[PDB]
């Protein structure tokens, strides 16, 4: 989820970008 | 400044800086 890959491990915009509308 | 670890608000609070007027969804339950 999100939280697996931006808190528990260092994010990305490619992955941010993934949860935008 | 999003290559970094990101939680709970903080996280929430780069989605909605990067997303902007898009929005986006937020599931911390994956
Ligand atoms: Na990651």
């Amino acid at each position: 989820g999100i939280v697996e890959q931006c808190c528990a491990s260092v994010c990305s915009l490619y992955q941010l970008e993934n949860y935008c509308n | 400044f999003v290559n970094q670890h990101l939680c709970g608000s903080h996280l929430v609070e780069a989605l909605y800086l990067v997303c902007g007027e898009r929005g986006f969804f937020y599931t911390p339950k994956a």
